[PDB]
């Protein structure tokens, strides 16, 4: 669902700048994770975060935990799939936008 | 671990949640309030919470924590 690849995008956006995060300072990773977030969202009904292995994705969903801003993230800004980072970060650029463009790329791929 | 336990916050923990502190950094080191929950399942399906250990406090106010950030009071 291509309008969920584009809700999920603006999303990401809206997120990292109302937390004051920043996304990764190559926006391939970013970009990767965000595909995987409207994939998890089309296949199980929430963007359940893609960057970990479950052993029930459907429970996983259902609790809730790590439905994306997940716990550890609201929480604590603690985001393992490095979406979204703190301006402390070693990997965290300066953008808190990503060119449509750049996701249409890893669609490609 | 039960659910009802008192514990207290005996690492430090920054959050961003807090209702008097809301978007800002707050460390709940020191504070104590109540294991609510203990995640290790969701219907009888095991899943994967690394912070399970859900503590109510003071001011409506709950967080996530692993077992070894709290201390049974
Ligand atoms: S670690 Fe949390 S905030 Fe980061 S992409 Fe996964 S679910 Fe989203």
């Amino acid at each position: 669902n291509n309008k969920t690849l584009a809700a999920m995008k603006n999303f990401a956006e809206q997120y990292a700048k109302r937390t004051d995060t920043y996304f990764c300072s190559d926006l391939s990773v970013t970009a990767v994770v965000i595909e995987g977030l409207a994939r998890h969202k089309e296949e199980l009904g929430s963007p359940l975060c893609p960057c970990r292995h479950y052993e029930d994705k459907e429970a996983e969903v259902k609790n809730t935990f790590w439905n994306c801003p997940c716990v550890p993230m609201r929480e604590r800004k603690e985001c393992h799939c490095m979406l979204f980072l703190t301006p402390d970060n070693d990997f965290a650029g300066d953008a808190q936008d990503i060119p449509m463009e750049t996701l249409e790329e890893v669609k490609a791929s | 671990m039960n659910v009802g336990d008192r514990v207290r916050v005996t690492s430090s923990v920054v959050v961003y949640h807090h209702p008097e502190h809301k978007k800002t950094a707050f460390d709940l080191q020191g504070m104590e309030g109540e294991v609510a929950a203990v995640l290790t399942e969701w219907q009888g399906r095991p899943i994967s919470a690394n912070l399970p250990v859900l503590v109510k406090f003071e001011q409506r106010f709950k967080a996530h924590f692993r077992p070894d950030e709290v201390t049974l009071i």
